[PDB]
RNA sequence: UCAGUGGAGACCGCCGGGGUCAACUCGGAGGAAGGUGGGGAUGACGUCAAGUCAUCAUGCCCCUUAUGUCCAGGGCUUCACGCAUGCUACAAUGGCUGGUACAGAGAGUGGCGAGCCUGUGAGGGUGAGCGAAUCUCGGAAAGCCGGUCUCAGUUCGGAUUGGGGUCUGCAACUCGACCUCAUGAAGUCGGAGUCGCUAGUAAUCGCAGAUCAGCAACGCUGCGGUGAAUACGUUCCCGGGGC
RNA sequence: GGUUUGACAUGGAUCGGGAGUGCUCAGAGAUGGGUGUGCCUCUUGGUCGGUUCACAGGUGGUGCAUGGCUGUCGUCA
C-alpha cells in the first residue's frame, strides 16, 4: 500500500514435528478454511515420506523446498512501448512461498487418486530432483537468464 | 442379458447394479436386496443362478420395470397430449410443463439457445 | 393436489347446474367461470363453456377428462410464435 | 413469594420504580430481595431509508423492553394495600404476583 | 437530501420520546389512535401554534400535554373550547382523556414555532428574506447560540424552485451532546408549498 | 392509497384468506409491520419524530 | 459464569531517541488493550432540472351514468431470444452411511409446541408447557471417528419428466410449497473480458428474523462456527486531494 | 357483468323509525327478492333512509411547478 509495509501474521510451528515450514504447507493446503482436513492430508503425505524413506520426513520436505526454491524471476515492465521481462533477485521468504505454493499446486495437478499422497509423491519427487515443480523453477531461472539483459532496470 | 433386459455392469456392488435397472433406484434396489435375502456389498460376477433368477423373479412380481414403466410413461404423456390439457400443451410444444418460467432459461426443455438477430439501436 | 380427505372440489353450483341438467335431458351447453372445479364423471358427456378471461371456451368432457380441473382445457394465453 | 415484574424502555425509569418500590415495602417493613435485572428484549427493524428504490442504504431501530424482578418475601398485607395503591411513571409497567 | 432528523439523531442521547406508554398486545392499535389524536389536533388548532402533542397512558386513561404559545385559542372562553376538544377527543378515541395545555416560555426561541411563523408569513405573501432575517434577529435577541433557517419551494411565486437560507452563530449537526431543537412547517401558498425548516441550538446538555 | 382500497381493507373479507394489513398512517400496502402498524416510511418518519416508545436508532 | 445498572481504564500519560525546538515520529515499560484498539451511528457548501405526483402532501391541467366505484374470471408467472444478480454443480480436501462433539443471535397465544401413538415420509391424531433467562422452536452444520464407494459422465451432478400423496386456503388449471416412487439432462472448471476482499477479513458452514394462511426465500437484514494467502512497492490502470 | 351524492367523508334541509343483521331464494359474484328480529331519550337527541343540495372520488397528467424523503460524487478534506 502507499502508507507503507504491512505487519506480518508471525508464522506458527507444527505441535508434531516442531517445524514452522510444515504449518506453512497446511497454511497452503488449507482450501475451504478447512486447518483439520488440510493438515490431516499434510501428515498422511509426510507418514507416506517416512514409510518410503527412512529419513526425516520433515527434512525432506526441506530439501524439496530447497530444490524448488527459485532464486530469480522476471516481472513485467512498462519502460517504452513494449512490455519487458525483467529479472528480479527473490527474497529469501518469497521464494519460500513460491516453492511451498507451486508445490502444492502441482501436487493438485498431478494424476494420483487422493491429495494426500498426490502430495507425498510430489514431495519425495521434488526432494530427489525430478517432478512439475522442479520443472518450472527450471525453466523461471531459465527464462530470468535469457531476459537477464535487463538486470540494470533494478529500482 | 443378465437381468431382465439390462446387463449388470461386472466389478460393479449388486446394490447398484440394481439402480443401473430401468424403473429401479436405490431405495427400490434396497428393498429388492432385503426381500430376497441378498447381500448387497458382493459383486456381481459372483452370483449364482438361483438367487440371480430369485431377484429377477421379484423384481418382475413387485416392479414395473423396462420396457412396461417406458411404455407406460410414453402412454402417459401420449394421453395428455390427446386429452388437451395445459401440461399436454406444453407436451406438445416441448416446453416445460410443471409452471416453470420460460422468460429466462427452461433450457433443459427448449434446448441449446438458437441465438436470433434482433433490432439494432442507432 | 387438493387433500383425499377434503374430497374432490367443485364449485357447487356448477355441481348443481350439471345435475339439473342429468335431470332434465344431457342436452344443453352449461356457462360457468369455474375454472377452479373438478370433472367429476357425474358430468360426463356434458359441453362447458369454461370462461378462459374473455370468452367462455366450450369443452366436451369426456372420460378421461375427469381426473382434471375445468380449467386446465381452456388456454388463458395466446402465443402463436414470435415473429410469423 | 410476591412477586413483582417491572417493564419499560427507559432503564432510569426502571431503575426509578424499583427504587420507589423497595423503598416503599421496606417503609412498611416487609424484607424484600433486591431489584434483579432480567435480559432485555431486542427487537430490531430494518428499514429502506428512501421512498423508492435505494435499497443498499437502510436504517436500522431498536425497541429495547428491560425488565426487572423484585421478590416481597414479608406477606405484610399493609405492603399489600400500599403496592396495589401507589402510582408509577406511565412509561413503566407493573405485574403483581399473588 | 442527506441528512439526518437531529430530533430522531439525539433520541435516546440528549431528547426524550413524545410518547410514555407500554403495551405488547394493543401496541399497534394504540399507535394508531395517538396518529388519530395528533392528526386532529393538528388539523384543528393550527391557529394556537402547537409545539409538540405527548401522550401518556396509565390503563385505558389517556393524557395529553399540548404545548402551544397561545392557549387562549385552545381554552376559549373559561374553558369552553378546552371542554369541546376534550369531548371531540372521547368521541374520536374512545377513552378518558385528561388533556392539559402548557406555555412555551420562548416561542422565539423554540424551533417548530419559529418555523410555523414563517411559513404564515411566507403564506401571507411576505418577502421570504425579510422573513428569516426577522426570525433570526429574533431568536438571537431571545439569546440562542445558533440560528438556521431554510426555505425552500418556489419562493416568492416564481417557476424555478429555490433553497434560500439563513444561518449564523453556531449550530454543531454532528454533535451529539448539542441540544439542537429542530422544526418543520409548509406554507400552503397558491403556488403550491415552501417547506421551511429551523434549527436552533439552545446550548450544550449533558 | 386510493381511499375506496383503504375502506375495502378495513372492511371484513369475504372470505377470511382475503384480508390484508394495509399502513394505517399511510394506506401503503407493501412493507407494513404487525408489531405497530404502519409501513416503511411511516415507521422511519414517526421513529425520527419520536412518537413510537421504545424505538429508536440502533447502531450496535 | 452470566444477566444489567453505575464506576474505573488509554491520555503519546511514563522512559529513551529523532524532531532548531514544535507539532509529530521511532523504540520500550506497564497493561486486557498503544499511538484512532475493532465496528456502527453520524454524510460539510454543493453537484447531477439525479429518483420518487405510486408512501404521503401539493400548484396547475384533465375524468365525472366515467380516467369514479363494486364483482367474477384473466394478467402481472407469456418465450425464437439478450443482459444482470444469485444458487447448485462439474466430484475423492469428495459422495453415501452409522456414531459422536462445540454456538451465537433471535421468535412465540388464530402463536411456539414438547411427549406418546400412527405413517416410508411430508404429515395426521391426541396433546402438556410457555406471553416466556423458566416452555417451545432445538437439530446447530462444517468437524472428529468407523464403514463404504475407487476416478467411472460415476454411488459426481439433480435438471427435466411420469405416478402416488400431504398441508395451507372459499380455491393450488393457469400459478404454491413439501413428501415419496421412478426418470437421471447439461456440466470434465468455463472465450474475450470482468468482480470481491488487507484479519477473525476472504473462503466456506449452518442458524434466526422481517413480510407471511401458505410460499416460488437460492432474496434481504442479522448471528455465530471453521478460518487463510499476500501487500517488494507507486512505474502503469481507475477515482480523488493540496499547490 | 353491476352501480351513479356514488365504495368512503363533511354539512344543511326533508320524510322517518329502526339501523344493522340471522335463515332462505336467484346469481360467477356484485347485487336483487324473501323471512325472522327489531332504536335509546323524549314531544324535542343518538341512528339511518331517500330526494336532492352542497359535494365526494382518481395509483389520471406534469419529479423540468413543488414540499418531504433518498441516491450520488464522498468518510472525500
Ligand atoms: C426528455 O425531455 N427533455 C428532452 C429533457 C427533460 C425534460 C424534463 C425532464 O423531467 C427530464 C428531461 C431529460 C431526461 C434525461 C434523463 C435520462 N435518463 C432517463 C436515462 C438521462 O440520460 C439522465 C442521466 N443519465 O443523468 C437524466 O438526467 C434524466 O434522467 C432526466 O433527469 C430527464 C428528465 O426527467
Ligand atoms: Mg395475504
Ligand atoms: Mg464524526
Ligand atoms: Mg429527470
Ligand atoms: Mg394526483
Ligand atoms: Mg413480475
Ligand atoms: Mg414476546
Ligand atoms: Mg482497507
Ligand atoms: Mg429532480
Ligand atoms: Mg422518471
Ligand atoms: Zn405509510
Amino acid at each position: 500500500p502507499r502508507k507503507g509495509p504491512a505487519p506480518k501474521r508471525p508464522v506458527m510451528v507444527d505441535p508434531v514435528y516442531g517445524s514452522p515450514l510444515v504449518s506453512q504447507l497446511v497454511s497452503k493446503i488449507l482450501l475451504d478454511g478447512k486447518k483439520t482436513v488440510a493438515q490431516n492430508i499434510v501428515y498422511t503425505a509426510l507418514e507416506g515420506c517416512r514409510a518410503k524413506n527412512n529419513t526425516d520426513p520433515v527434512q525432506t520436505l526441506k530439501r524439496a523446498l530447497d530444490n524448488i526454491k527459485p532464486s530469480l524471476e522476471v516481472k513485467s515492465r512498462r519502460v517504452g512501448g513494449a512490455t519487458y521481462q525483467v529479472p528480479v533477485e527473490v527474497k529469501p521468504a518469497r521464494q519460500t512461498t513460491l516453492a511451498m505454493r507451486w508445490l502444492v499446486n502441482f501436487s493438485r495437478e498431478r494424476r494420483e487418486k487422493t491429495m494426500a499422497e498426490r502430495l507425498m509423491n510430489e514431495i519425495l519427487d521434488a526432494s530427489n530432483g525430478l517432478g512439475a515443480s522442479v520443472k518450472r523453477r527450471e525453466d523461471t531461472h531459465k527464462m530470468a537468464e535469457a531476459n537477464r539483459a535487463f538486470a540494470h532496470y533494478r529500482w | 442379458a443378465r437381468l431382465i433386459g439390462v446387463d449388470l455392469p461386472r466389478d460393479k456392488r449388486l446394490e447398484v447394479a440394481l439402480t443401473y435397472i430401468y424403473g429401479i433406484g436405490r431405495t427400490r434396489a434396497t428393498e429388492t436386496l432385503k426381500a430376497t435375502g441378498i447381500s448387497g456389498d458382493l459383486r456381481v460376477h459372483e452370483l449364482t443362478d438361483d438367487q440371480l433368477v430369485a431377484l429377477r423373479d421379484h423384481i418382475e412380481a413387485n416392479y414395473h420395470v423396462e420396457g412396461d414403466l417406458r411404455r407406460e410413461v410414453a402412454a402417459d404423456i401420449r394421453r395428455k397430449i390427446e386429452i388437451g390439457t395445459y401440461q399436454g400443451r406444453r407436451h406438445r410444444s416441448g416446453l416445460p410443463v410443471r409452471g416453470q418460467r420460460t422468460r429466462t432459461n427452461a433450457r433443459t426443455r427448449k434446448g441449446k439457445r438458437k441465438a436470433v438477430a434482433k433490432k439494432k439501436a442507432k | 393436489p387438493r387433500s383425499l380427505k377434503k374430497g374432490p372440489f367443485v364449485d357447487e353450483h356448477l355441481a348443481k347446474k350439471v345435475t339439473a341438467q342429468n335431470e332434465a335431458g344431457t342436452h344443453n351447453v352449461i356457462k360457468t367461470w369455474s375454472r377452479r372445479s373438478m370433472v367429476t364423471p357425474d358430468m360426463i358427456g356434458h359441453t362447458i363453456g369454461v370462461h378462459d378471461g374473455r370468452k367462455h371456451v366450450p369443452v366436451f368432457v369426456t372420460e378421461s377428462m375427469v381426473g382434471h380441473k375445468l380449467g386446465e382445457f381452456a388456454p388463458t394465453r395466446t402465443f402463436k410464435g414470435h415473429v410469423k | 413469594k410476591i412477586r413483582i415484574r417491572l417493564r419499560a424502555y427507559d432503564h432510569e425509569v426502571i431503575d426509578s420504580s424499583a427504587r420507589k418500590i423497595v423503598d416503599t415495602v421496606t417503609r412498611t417493613g416487609a424484607k424484600v430481595a433486591g431489584p434483579v435485572p432480567l435480559p432485555t428484549e431486542k427487537n430490531v427493524f430494518c428499514v429502506i431509508r428512501s421512498p423508492h428504490k435505494y435499497k443498499d442504504s437502510r436504517e436500522h431501530f431498536e425497541m429495547r423492553t428491560h425488565k426487572r424482578l423484585i421478590d416481597i418475601l414479608e406477606p405484610t398485607p399493609k405492603t399489600v394495600d400500599s403496592l396495589m395503591r401507589l402510582d408509577l411513571p406511565a412509561g413503566v409497567d407493573i405485574e403483581i404476583k399473588l | 437530501g442527506q441528512k439526518i432528523n437531529p430530533h430522531g439523531f439525539r433520541l435516546g442521547v440528549t431528547t426524550d420520546h413524545k410518547t410514555r406508554w407500554y403495551a405488547e398486545k394493543q401496541y399497534a392499535e394504540l399507535v394508531g389512535e395517538d396518529v388519530k389524536i395528533r392528526e386532529w389536533l393538528h388539523k384543528n388548532l393550527e391557529r394556537a401554534g402547537l409545539s409538540s402533542i405527548e401522550i401518556e397512558r396509565r390503563s385505558e386513561r389517556v393524557t395529553i400535554f399540548l404545548y402551544a404559545a397561545r392557549p387562549g385559542i385552545v381554552i376559549g372562553r373559561n374553558g369552553a373550547e378546552a371542554e369541546r376538544v376534550r369531548g371531540e377527543l372521547e368521541k374520536l378515541t374512545g377513552k378518558q382523556i385528561q388533556l392539559n395545555i402548557l406555555e412555551v416560555k420562548s416561542p422565539e426561541t423554540d424551533a417548530q414555532l419559529v418555523a410555523q411563523g414563517i411559513a404564515e408569513q411566507l403564506a401571507a405573501r411576505v418577502a421570504f428574506r425579510r422573513a428569516m432575517r426577522k426570525a433570526q434577529q429574533s431568536a438571537m435577541n431571545a439569546g440562542a447560540l445558533g440560528i438556521r433557517i431554510k426555505c425552500s419551494g418556489r419562493l416568492g411565486g416564481a417557476e424555478m424552485s429555490r433553497s434560500e437560507g439563513y444561518r449564523e452563530g453556531r449550530v454543531p449537526l454532528h454533535t451529539l451532546r448539542a441540544d439542537i431543537d429542530y422544526g418543520f412547517f409548509e406554507a400552503r401558498t397558491t403556488f403550491g408549498r415552501i417547506g421551511v425548516k429551523v434549527w436552533i441550538y439552545k446550548g450544550d446538555v449533558t | 392509497a386510493k381511499t375506496a382500497l383503504k375502506v375495502k381493507a378495513a372492511r371484513k373479507p369475504k372470505f377470511g384468506v382475503r384480508a390484508y394489513t394495509r399502513c394505517q398512517r399511510c394506506g401503503r400496502p407493501h412493507s407494513v409491520y404487525r408489531k405497530f402498524g404502519l409501513c416503511r416510511i411511516c415507521l422511519r418518519e414517526m421513529a425520527h419524530a419520536g412518537q413510537l416508545p421504545g424505538v429508536t436508532k440502533s447502531s450496535w
